[PDB]
C-alpha cells in the first residue's frame, strides 16, 4: 500500500490509545470525588424510606 | 464423490483469506487522520476521493 | 438386532427434537426481528 | 422415560406389584449338587425367572453384543488355571475370586431391578451371601493371602449391605465323596483336579457361617440328594412357605423407590468394587491398562454409546 | 425422603437465601438465615451415619451460635437508633459484630475449622449445595452494608483465610476438604474487595459457583472422594480428563483460563485504593492452590495410576449421569476471558 | 421501689452465670427456668404483661421438654451440681463479686453513663399515655393478623417445616 | 434489600414497620416520632454520605 | 363415595365431625349475611378523640355539632 | 433502662461464654443457646416498650418461634448422637478429624 | 456504584434510555464467540456422553448455539447501556464540577528541562 | 494506652534504644502471647502446669526476638550515622531471626529466619518512609 498508509494509522491509533488513558485517569478522580463528597450519582448509599411514615392525627396530641 | 477426504484442504486457505477481510475491516476502522497528518497531506487529485481507502 | 438389552436411546426422541427444532427456529425469527426494531428505533430516536 | 422420583409420582410403585410368587429363592450347595436343574424347575414351575450362575462372562454375555469377550476383557482370570495350579504367582486364585464376587453382585442388582420392576420373582443359583464359601476355601487351602482375604471381606462389607437378602435359600446337601464321585462322573479334564480338602472346605463354610446366618433374616430350606431331586417337592414347600422374617417386611414404596435407584444404575452397583486398594493380585499397572481400553473401546458395538454404533447397524445418530 | 417432605425441605432451602436476599428487615434477614440452617441439617444427616450426625451437629452449633451473634447486632442496633437497619450512625462494635458473626457462618479464617470437617462429613451433592447456595445469604447482607464495614478487620479476616486455605490445601489427601479449602480462599478473595467493590465480590462469587459445582458434579460422575480414586478416571471415563484439568487450572488462577479474571479485577480495584501490601501478599500466597491443584492434574490426567482388575466390569457397563449443565457450566468456567469487559 | 428493677436484673445476671457455668442439664434447666420468670418479672415491670407471660410459658414448656430429654440422654451416674465441683463454685462465686465489682467500677468512673446508682429507678417508664385506651402489648403482638401479616407467615411456615424437618432428623 | 422484589412488585412485605415514626396500631404515637420524622424527612433525596 | 364417608362416620366419627366443622367455619363467614356488619362495628368503636378539622367553607359534609344530621350514622347498629 | 440493658447485655455474653466454651455435654451447650436466647427477647422487649413501638412488638414472638424451632432440631440431633454413642459427650463427636 | 442513580428502576434488565444506544451488529465478533462456545459445550457434551463428538445431536447443536447466541446478543446490549450510563454520569458529574477538573497548561519541549542521564 | 506503641516513632531512629527495644519487647511479647494462646486452644497440652510451660516459653521467645529486633536496630542505627536507612532494619530484621534460630537450635531455622524478618524489616521501614498503609481505608 505505502507507507502513508502506516503513518496516518498509527496517528490514528495513537490518538484512540491516549484518549482512552486520559479518560481512564478522570474516572478515578471522578470515583473519588463522588465517594468522598456524595454529590454525584454514584455512591448514594440508601436512607430510611418517607413514604412509610404516618402522618395523620395521632391519639395524642404532641407528636 | 472424493470430497469427504480432500475438502479439509479449504480450512487454511480460508483462515487466510478471512485475516485478511479482518485485516481490510481493522484499515477501515482506523481511516481518521487519512489526509490530515502534518506529513502527507497532500490535496486530493482529481477524481481521487482517498489518499490510500 | 445388536444388542441384547435394547438400547435406550434407539430411536430419536422426536418430541425432543421437534421441539428443539422449533425452539432455534423461534429463538433466531425472535432475534432478527429484534434487532430490525432495536435498529428502527435507534435511528428513530436519534434522528437518522 | 427412565425410571425416577417423576416416575415414582406418577404411578410405577413397587408394592402395587408385588405378589404371592414375587420372592427372591437362592440355591446353593457345593459343587456339583443339581443347583442348575433345581433352579430351572423351580422358576419354571413358580413362573419366576433363572437365572443362571453367574460366570467370569456374565458382564459381557449381559451387555454389548452379548457374546463373550477375550479374557483379557473379561478378567484376565482362568477357572481351568485355578484348577490346574491353585497356587499361582500372578494371583489368578484371587483375581477369579474377586471377579466372580463382582459379577455375582452385578447380576443380584440385576435380579433385584428385575423383580422391583415387575414383580416377577427370580431364582439364583447361589449369591453374593454364599459367594464367600470359595474365598474362605482357597485361604484355608493356602491358595490366597490374609491382604486378599482383607480386600475381599472390605468390599463386601462396602457392597453387600446395600441390598436385601433373598426370601428364601434352598441348601442342597451332598457329602464330600459324592461331590468327588460326581466330578469325576463328569469328567472335566480341569475340574477333576480339586482336591477333596477344597470341597471340605466349602462344605464347613456353608455348613458354620451361611446357614445360621441366612436362617437370621431368610427362610432357609435344606435338602438332601435324594429329596433335591424331584423337584416338585422343593416347589411344594416354597408355595406353603410362610415370610414373616427378615428385611422385606419393614419396605414401602419409598424404600423400594431408593433401591431400586441404587440398583438401576449398573456404575453405582460396582463403584465400590473398584476401590484403589493396591493389592497386587488385582493392580493391573497403567501400560497394560491403557492397552487393554483402548482394545477394548475399538470392538465393534463399543466405541460409542450403545444407541450411537454406525457399524452395528444404529440408525438416526445424528438426530440423536 | 418421600415426595412431600422432599418439596417442603428444598422449599425452605430455597426460601431462606430469598427472604434474606428480598428483605429490608434486619429481623426478616435473620429469619432467612435461620431457614436456611433448620432447613439444611436433615439433608446433612440424611444418610444416618456418625460421621453424618457429628456433621450435622458440628454445623448446628457452629451456625447457631453465629446466628445468635448476629441477632445481638441487629437488637443493639434497634436499641440505639429506634430502626431495624444498620445506618451510617450505627455504633462500629455492633457492625463489627456482625461482621465477625457473618464470616463465623461464611467460613472464613479463623472461623474455618467447622466447614472443611462438615464438607468431609457429607455427601458430595450436599457439599455443593452447602459451598455454593449457602453462601450468598450471609454475603447479601454484607454487600449491603459495605458502606459500613471496618476495612482492616475485613482484610484481616480476608488475608487469613487466603493463608489459612492455601495451607491446608496441600495437606489434603481428601477430595471434599480440599475443595472446602478451596472454598475458603476463594472467600477470602470474595471478602478482600467488599469494602471498595461489592461488585467483584459478586463477580467472584458467581465464578466461584460456575467453578465448583462442575467440579462437584465431576466428583459424583464415579464418588471420587480422593486422590487416589479420582486418578482412576483415565480408566472409568476418560472424556472428562480434559474438561478437569481445565477446572482445576481455572481455580488455581492461570491467565489464560476465565478464573483468572477475579484475582486480576481484584488487585487492580485493591491496587487503585492503594492496597498494595495485601494485593501483593493474596496474589502471592494464591500460588500454593496453583500447586495443590496442580497435583492433582498430575495424578489424575498428567500421569497414569495404576487400576483395578474390576474396573472392566466398569468398563462394560453404560453410564448415563452427566447433565447437559456440566458441559455448559465448565466451557463457561474456562473459555471466557475473551468476554472479560462484559463481566464486569 | 427504685431498686426494683436493678434487683431483677442483677438476679436475671445470676441466674445467666449459673447457666453458663454448665452443671448437669437437670439444675441447667432449673436456672434457666428461673431466668426466665425473672425475665417476666422485668417485662412486666416495664409495662408489658402479655410478653412476660407469654415468654413464662414458653419457657415452662421447653424446659419440660428439656428435662424428659436429659433425664433420658444427658443423665451421668453423679449428676454434677454447683457445689459439685470446687471449681465451677470457685468460679461462680468470682462471677458475683466481679459482677458487684464491675458495677461499683462503672459507678465512679462515670455515676450517669452505662449506670447510675444514683436515682436508680428514675428513668424507667419515660413517657405514657395517660388517658389512652389501647396501650397494652397485645395489641401490638396482635397486630401481627393485619398490619405484620407477613411475619406471621414467615412463622407459621417455619413451624410447620419444623415438623417435617425433625421427622426427618429423627428417623 | 439486595433484591429490590417489594418495589419491583409495589408490594410491601415489611418496608412499612422499619422505624418508630412509622404506622403504630390504633394511632399510638411512638416515642420520638417527631424527631425521627424529622431526621428521616431531611436525610431523604441526598445520599447516606451527605445525610451523615 | 358415600358408602365410604359412612364407613368413616361409623368408625372414627371424631374426625369426620372435625373435617365438617372446619369446612363450616370456611364456608359460613361468605353465605352469612352479617359478615358486613362485623367490621363495621370494629370501625364505629371511637377508641381515639376525633380531632375536628378547620372549618374554611369547603366543607359542606361534615358537619359543625355533634348533633347534627350531617355525618355517619349508628342507627343501622342500634337496630341490628 | 441503662442499668437493666447492660446487666441484660452482660447476661447474653455470659450467656455467649457458657455456649463458646463446652464441658463435655451437649445439652448444656443447647441450654446456653436458649439463655442466650432468652435474653435478647427479655432486650427486644424492653426496647419495645420503652420507646412505645407498638408496631414492633410482633418481633419478639417470631424470635421465640425460631428459637423454638432451632432448639427443636438441637434435641432431634441430640437424640441422633445418643442413639449412635450412648450418651451426649462432645468427645466421642470427632470422627471427622481424617 | 450506579445503584442509587437517579431515575434507577429497581430489576430492569434493560431500561427505556437502552433503546436509544444502538444495537450490537448481530455478527459481532462476542456474539460469534459466544456461538462457538456454544458450539463447543455441544463438543464437550458428545464427548462427555461417548456420542460421534461431531455427528451425533445435531438438533441439540443447533439449540446450544442458538441460545448461547440469543443469551449473549440481549446481555450484551444491557451491558453497552450501562457502560453508556457510566460516561453519561462521569461527563455530567465534570460538567458539573468544573472547578475540581480544571484545564492543562503544558508547556513545550522548548521550555521544559527535563534532566539528561548518560549511558556512558 | 496503644499510643505507647506509636511513640516508636518520636525520636529519629538511632536514638532513645532503651525506649524502642522496650516497645519492640512489648510487641513480641503481646505476639508471643497470642501465639501461646492459640497453641494452647487448638493442641491442648497434656496438663496445666505443661501449658503454662508452654505458654512461657512462646511469650519468652517472642519477646527476646522483640526486643534483640529493637536494640539491634537502634545500635546500628546508632553506630553508623544512617538514621533512616532500611538496612538497619535488614539487620535488625537478621539479628531477630538469629535470636530465634538460637532459642530453637536450628541452624537452617536461623538462617530461614534472619533471611525472611530481615526482608520484612526492611519492608516496614521503605513503607514508613515512602507512605504506605497496611490497611487502606476506602478511597476509589
Ligand atoms: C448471585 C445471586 C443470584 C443467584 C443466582 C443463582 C446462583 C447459583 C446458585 C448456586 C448454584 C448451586 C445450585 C445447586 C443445585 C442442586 C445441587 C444438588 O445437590 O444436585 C446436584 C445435581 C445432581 O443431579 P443428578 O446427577 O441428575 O442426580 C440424579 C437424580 O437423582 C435423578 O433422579 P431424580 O428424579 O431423583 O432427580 C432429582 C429429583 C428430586 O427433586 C427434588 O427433590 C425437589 C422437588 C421434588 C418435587 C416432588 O428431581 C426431579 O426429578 C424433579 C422431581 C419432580 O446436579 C445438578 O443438577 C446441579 C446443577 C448445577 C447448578 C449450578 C448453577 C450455577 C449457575
Ligand atoms: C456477552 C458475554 C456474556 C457472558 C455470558 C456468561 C459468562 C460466564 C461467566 C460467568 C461470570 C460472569 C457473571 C458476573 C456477574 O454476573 O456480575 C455480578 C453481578 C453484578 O451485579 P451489580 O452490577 O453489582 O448490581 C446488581 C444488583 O445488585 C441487583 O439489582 P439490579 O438493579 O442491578 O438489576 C439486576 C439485573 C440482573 O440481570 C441479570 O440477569 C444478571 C445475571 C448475570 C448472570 C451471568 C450472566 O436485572 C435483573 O434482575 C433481571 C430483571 C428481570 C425482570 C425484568 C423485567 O451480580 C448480579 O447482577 C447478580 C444479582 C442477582 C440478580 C438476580
Ligand atoms: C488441554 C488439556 C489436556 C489434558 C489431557 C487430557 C487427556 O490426556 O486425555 C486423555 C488421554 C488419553 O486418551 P485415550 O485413552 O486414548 O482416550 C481419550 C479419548 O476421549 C478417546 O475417546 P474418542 O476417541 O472416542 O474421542 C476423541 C475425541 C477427541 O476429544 C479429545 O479427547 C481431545 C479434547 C481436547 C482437545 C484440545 C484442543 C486444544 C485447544 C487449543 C486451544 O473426538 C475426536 O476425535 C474429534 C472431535 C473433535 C475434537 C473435540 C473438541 C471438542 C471440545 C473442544 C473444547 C476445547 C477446550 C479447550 O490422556
Ligand atoms: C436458681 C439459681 C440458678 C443460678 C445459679 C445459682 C448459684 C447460687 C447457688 C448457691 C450454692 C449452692 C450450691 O453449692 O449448689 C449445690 C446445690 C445442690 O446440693 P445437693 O442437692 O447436692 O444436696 C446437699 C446435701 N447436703 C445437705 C448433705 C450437703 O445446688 C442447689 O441445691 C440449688 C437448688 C436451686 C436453688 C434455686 C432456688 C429457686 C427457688 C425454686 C424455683
Ligand atoms: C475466664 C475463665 C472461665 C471459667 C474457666 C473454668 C475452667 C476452665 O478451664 O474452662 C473450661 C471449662 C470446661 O470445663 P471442663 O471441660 O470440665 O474442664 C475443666 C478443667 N479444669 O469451661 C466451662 O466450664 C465454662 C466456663 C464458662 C464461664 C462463664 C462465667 C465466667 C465468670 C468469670
Ligand atoms: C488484632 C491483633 C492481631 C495480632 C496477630 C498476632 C499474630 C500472632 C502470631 C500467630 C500465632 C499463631 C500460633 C501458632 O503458631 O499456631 C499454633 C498451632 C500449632 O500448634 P504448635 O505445634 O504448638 O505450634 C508450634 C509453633 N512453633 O496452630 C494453630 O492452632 C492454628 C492457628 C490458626 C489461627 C490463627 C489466627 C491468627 C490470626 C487471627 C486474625 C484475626
Ligand atoms: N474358585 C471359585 N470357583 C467357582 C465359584 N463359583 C463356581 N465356581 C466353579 O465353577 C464350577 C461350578 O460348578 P457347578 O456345580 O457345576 O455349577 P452349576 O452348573 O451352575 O450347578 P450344578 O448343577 O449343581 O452343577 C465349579 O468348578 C466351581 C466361585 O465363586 N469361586
Amino acid at each position: 500500500d505505502g507507507p502513508e498508509k502506516n503513518y496516518e494509522k498509527t496517528l490514528a491509533i495513537l490518538q484512540i490509545e491516549s484518549e482512552k488513558a486520559e479518560l481512564r485517569l478522570k474516572e478515578q478522580e471522578v470515583r473519588r470525588l463522588m465517594r468522598a463528597r456524595g454529590d454525584g450519582p454514584w455512591y448514594q448509599f440508601p436512607t430510611p424510606e418517607k413514604e412509610f411514615i404516618d402522618h395523620s392525627p395521632k391519639a395524642t396530641p404532641d407528636n | 464423490q472424493l470430497l469427504r477426504e480432500h475438502w479439509v484442504h479449504i480450512l487454511v486457505p480460508a483462515g487466510f483469506v478471512f485475516g485478511c477481510y479482518l485485516d481490510r475491516k481493522d484499515d477501515e476502522k482506523l481511516t481518521a487522520f487519512r489526509n490530515k497528518s502534518m506529513l502527507f497531506q497532500r490535496e486530493l487529485r482529481p477524481n481521487e476521493e482517498v489518499t490510500w481507502k | 438386532k445388536f444388542y441384547v438389552r435394547e438400547p435406550v436411546n434407539a430411536k430419536p426422541n422426536w418430541l425432543a427434537v421437534g421441539l428443539s427444532v422449533g425452539a432455534s427456529v423461534f429463538m433466531w425469527i425472535y432475534l432478527i426481528q429484534t434487532h430490525n426494531e432495536d435498529v428502527l428505533e435507534y435511528k428513530r430516536r436519534n434522528g437518522l | 422415560l427412565r425410571y425416577g422420583l417423576l416416575a415414582a409420582i406418577l404411578g410405577d410403585k413397587t408394592t402395587k406389584k408385588l405378589h404371592e410368587y414375587s420372592r427372591v429363592i437362592t440355591v446353593d450347595g457345593n459343587i456339583c449338587s443339581g443347583k442348575n436343574k433345581l433352579a430351572k424347575e423351580i422358576a419354571q414351575q413358580l413362573g419366576m425367572k433363572h437365572y443362571p450362575e453367574a460366570g467370569i462372562q456374565y458382564s459381557s454375555t449381559t451387555t454389548g453384543d452379548g457374546r463373550p469377550l477375550d479374557i483379557e476383557f473379561s478378567g484376565s482370570c482362568s477357572l481351568e488355571k485355578f484348577y490346574d495350579d491353585p497356587k499361582s504367582n500372578d494371583g489368578n486364585s484371587y483375581r477369579l475370586q474377586s471377579w466372580l464376587y463382582a459379577s455375582r453382585l452385578l447380576q443380584y442388582a440385576d435380579a433385584l431391578e428385575h423383580l422391583l420392576s415387575t414383580g416377577q420373582g427370580v431364582v439364583l443359583e447361589r449369591s453374593i451371601y454364599s459367594d464367600f464359601v470359595f474365598l474362605e476355601a482357597m485361604y484355608n487351602q493356602g491358595y490366597i493371602r490374609k491382604q486378599c482375604v482383607d480386600h475381599y471381606n472390605e468390599i463386601k462389607r462396602l457392597t453387600l449391605p446395600e441390598y436385601l437378602p433373598p426370601h428364601a435359600v434352598i441348601y442342597i446337601d451332598v457329602p464330600v465323596p459324592e461331590v468327588q464321585s460326581r466330578i469325576q462322573k463328569k469328567g472335566d479334564p480341569h475340574e477333576m483336579k480339586v482336591t477333596s480338602a477344597y470341597l471340605q472346605d466349602i462344605e464347613n463354610a456353608y455348613k458354620k457361617t451361611f446357614l445360621p446366618k441366612m436362617s437370621e433374616m431368610c427362610e432357609v430350606l435344606v435338602y438332601d440328594s435324594w429329596e433335591a431331586e424331584d423337584p416338585t417337592k422343593v416347589v411344594e414347600d416354597i408355595e406353603y412357605l410362610k415370610y414373616n422374617k427378615g428385611p422385606w417386611l419393614k419396605q414401602d414404596d419409598w424404600t423400594f423407590h431408593y433401591l431400586r435407584m441404587l440398583v438401576q444404575d449398573k456404575t453405582e452397583v460396582l463403584n465400590y468394587t473398584t476401590i484403589p486398594v493396591y493389592l497386587p493380585e488385582i493392580t493391573i499397572g497403567a501400560h497394560q491398562g491403557s492397552r487393554i481400553y483402548n482394545s477394548f473401546r475399538e470392538l465393534p458395538g463399543r466405541k460409542y454409546a450403545p444407541g450411537y454404533n454406525a457399524e452395528v447397524g444404529d440408525k438416526w445418530i445424528w438426530l440423536k | 425422603m418421600n415426595p412431600i417432605t422432599l418439596a417442603i425441605i428444598y422449599f425452605t432451602i430455597f426460601l431462606g437465601p430469598v427472604i434474606t436476599m428480598s428483605s429490608t428487615n434486619l429481623m426478616l434477614m435473620w429469619v432467612g438465615l435461620e431457614f436456611s440452617l433448620l432447613a439444611i441439617i436433615p439433608m446433612l444427616i440424611n444418610k444416618k451415619n456418625p460421621r453424618s450426625t457429628e456433621a450435622a451437629t458440628k454445623y448446628f452449633v457452629t451456625q447457631a451460635t453465629a446466628s445468635m451473634i448476629i441477632l445481638l447486632a441487629i437488637v443493639l442496633n434497634y436499641k440505639q437508633l429506634g430502626t431495624w437497619m444498620f445506618q451510617q450512625q450505627t455504633n462500629g462494635l455492633i457492625l463489627n459484630m456482625t461482621l465477625m458473626a457473618l464470616s463465623m457462618k461464611l467460613g472464613l479464617a479463623p472461623f474455618h475449622f467447622w466447614l472443611p470437617e462438615v464438607t468431609q462429613g457429607i455427601p458430595l451433592h450436599m457439599g455443593l449445595i452447602l459451598l455454593t447456595w449457602q453462601k450468598i445469604a450471609p454475603l447479601s447482607i454484607l454487600i449491603q452494608i459495605y458502606p459500613l464495614l471496618n476495612s482492616t478487620i475485613i482484610l484481616m479476616l480476608a488475608i487469613t483465610s487466603i493463608f489459612m486455605g492455601a495451607w491446608g490445601g496441600l495437606n489434603q489427601t481428601q477430595m471434599r476438604k480440599i475443595m472446602a479449602y478451596s472454598s475458603i480462599a476463594h472467600m477470602g478473595w470474595m471478602l478482600a474487595i467488599l469494602p471498595y467493590n461489592p461488585s467483584l465480590t459478586l463477580l467472584n462469587l458467581m465464578i466461584y459457583i460456575i467453578l465448583t459445582a462442575p467440579m462437584f458434579m465431576a466428583l459424583m460422575l464415579n464418588n471420587s472422594m480422593t486422590i487416589n480414586s479420582i486418578s482412576l478416571l483415565w480408566n472409568k471415563t476418560p472424556a472428562m480428563l480434559t474438561m478437569i484439568s481445565l477446572m482445576l487450572l481455572s481455580l488455581g488462577g492461570l491467565p489464560p483460563l476465565t478464573g483468572f479474571l477475579p484475582k486480576w479485577i481484584i488487585i487492580t480495584e485493591l491496587m487503585k485504593n492503594n492496597c498494595l501490601i495485601m494485593a501483593t501478599l493474596m496474589a502471592m500466597m494464591a500460588l500454593l492452590n496453583l500447586f495443590f491443584y496442580t497435583r492433582l492434574i498430575y495424578s489424575t490426567s498428567l500421569t497414569m495410576f495404576p487400576t483395578n482388575n474390576n474396573s472392566k466390569m466398569m468398563t462394560h457397563q453404560t453410564k448415563t449421569k452427566p447433565n447437559l449443565m456440566f458441559s455448559t457450566l465448565a466451557i463457561m468456567s474456562t473459555m471466557t476471558l475473551p468476554l472479560a469487559p462484559q463481566l464486569i | 421501689m427504685n431498686n426494683y428493677i436493678f434487683v431483677l436484673s442483677s438476679l436475671f445476671l445470676v441466674g445467666c452465670l449459673g447457666l453458663a457455668l454448665k452443671p448437669s442439664p437437670i439444675y441447667g434447666g432449673l436456672g434457666l427456668i428461673v431466668s426466665g420468670f425473672v425475665g417476666c418479672l422485668m417485662v412486666l415491670g416495664f409495662g408489658g404483661s402479655f410478653l412476660g407471660l407469654m415468654v413464662f410459658l414458653i419457657y415452662l414448656g421447653g424446659m419440660l421438654v428439656v428435662f424428659g430429654y436429659t433425664t433420658a440422654m444427658a443423665t451421668e451416674e453423679y449428676p454434677e451440681t454447683w457445689g459439685s465441683n470446687w471449681l465451677i463454685l470457685g468460679f461462680l462465686v468470682l462471677g458475683v463479686i466481679m459482677e458487684v465489682f464491675l458495677i461499683c467500677v462503672l459507678n465512679y468512673y462515670d455515676e450517669v453513663g452505662v449506670i447510675n446508682l444514683d436515682g436508680l429507678g428514675d428513668w424507667l417508664m419515660y413517657e405514657v399515655d395517660d388517658v389512652g385506651v389501647m396501650l397494652e402489648g397485645g395489641i401490638g403482638v396482635a397486630a401481627m393478623y393485619s398490619c405484620a401479616t407477613w411475619m406471621m407467615v414467615v412463622a407459621g411456615w417455619s413451624l410447620f417445616a419444623g415438623i417435617f424437618i425433625i421427622i426427618e432428623i429423627t428417623r | 434489600p439486595f433484591l429490590d422484589i417489594q418495589k419491583k412488585l409495589g408490594i410491601s412485605l415489611d418496608r412499612h414497620f422499619m422505624f418508630l415514626s412509622a404506622e403504630q396500631p390504633y394511632k399510638n404515637a411512638a416515642r420520638c416520632h417527631a424527631f425521627e420524622k424529622e431526621w428521616i424527612e431531611c436525610a431523604h433525596g441526598i445520599g447516606g454520605t451527605r445525610a451523615k | 363415595i358415600s358408602a365410604f364417608l359412612k364407613n368413616a362416620w361409623a368408625k372414627e366419627p371424631v374426625l369426620v365431625v372435625s373435617f365438617s366443622v372446619w369446612g363450616l367455619a370456611i364456608i359460613m363467614p361468605m353465605i352469612s349475611p352479617y359478615t358486613k356488619y362485623a367490621s363495621m362495628i370494629n370501625k364505629a368503636t371511637p377508641y381515639n378523640y376525633p380531632v375536628p378539622v378547620r372549618d374554611d367553607g369547603n366543607m359542606p359534609d361534615v358537619p359543625s355539632h355533634p348533633q347534627d344530621p350531617l355525618g355517619p350514622s349508628l342507627d343501622w347498629l342500634k337496630n341490628l | 433502662m441503662p442499668s437493666t440493658f447492660f446487666n441484660l447485655t452482660m447476661a447474653f455474653s455470659l450467656s455467649l461464654l457458657g455456649t463458646l466454651m463446652f464441658r463435655s455435654h451437649l445439652m448444656s451447650t443447647l441450654l446456653c443457646l436458649e439463655g442466650m436466647v432468652l435474653s435478647l427477647f427479655i432486650m427486644t422487649s424492653v426496647t419495645s416498650l420503652n420507646s412505645n413501638s407498638m408496631s414492633s412488638m410482633p418481633i419478639p414472638i417470631t424470635i421465640l418461634v425460631f428459637a423454638a424451632c432451632e432448639a427443636a432440631v438441637g434435641l432431634a440431633l441430640l437424640v441422633k448422637v445418643s442413639n449412635t454413642y450412648g450418651t451426649d459427650y462432645v468427645q466421642n463427636l470427632n470422627l471427622l478429624q481424617c | 456504584m450506579m445503584n442509587g442513580r437517579p431515575g434507577h428502576e429497581p430489576l430492569k434488565f434493560l431500561p427505556d434510555e437502552a433503546r436509544s444506544l444502538p444495537p450490537p451488529k448481530l455478527n459481532d465478533p462476542r456474539l460469534v464467540y459466544m456461538g462457538l462456545l456454544g458450539y463447543c459445550t455441544g463438543l464437550m457434551d458428545n464427548m462427555l456422553r461417548m456420542r460421534p463428538v461431531m455427528r451425533a445431536g445435531l438438533h441439540r447443536q443447533l439449540l446450544f448455539v442458538t441460545s448461547f447466541v440469543f443469551a449473549g446478543y440481549f446481555y450484551l446490549k444491557r451491558q453497552n447501556y450501562l457502560y453508556a450510563v457510566k460516561d453519561h454520569d462521569m461527563f455530567g458529574y465534570i460538567k458539573l464540577h468544573p472547578e475540581d477538573f480544571p484545564e492543562k497548561e503544558k508547556k513545550t519541549y522548548a521550555e521544559i528541562l527535563e534532566p539528561f542521564h548518560p549511558v556512558r | 494506652v496503644k499510643r505507647f506503641f506509636e511513640s516508636y516513632h518520636e525520636v529519629p531512629d538511632g536514638t532513645q534504644c532503651h525506649r524502642k527495644t522496650y516497645i519492640t519487647t512489648a510487641l513480641g511479647g503481646i505476639c508471643g502471647i497470642i501465639g501461646s494462646a492459640y497453641s494452647v486452644s487448638l493442641n491442648p497440652a497434656d496438663s496445666t502446669l505443661e501449658a503454662v510451660a508452654r505458654v512461657g516459653r512462646y511469650t519468652f521467645t517472642a519477646a527476646a526476638i522483640g526486643a534483640m529486633f529493637g536494640l539491634t536496630t537502634c545500635v546500628s542505627a546508632q553506630v553508623r550515622e544512617k538514621p533512616d536507612d532500611p538496612l538497619n532494619y535488614f539487620i535488625g530484621g537478621c539479628a531477630g531471626g538469629l535470636t530465634l534460630g538460637a532459642r530453637t537450635h536450628s541452624y537452617g531455622t536461623a538462617a530461614m529466619g534472619c533471611v525472611y524478618m530481615g526482608t520484612a524489616a526492611a519492608l516496614f521501614k521503605i513503607g514508613k518512609l515512602e507512605g504506605w498503609e497496611l490497611f487502606p481505608t476506602p478511597k476509589v
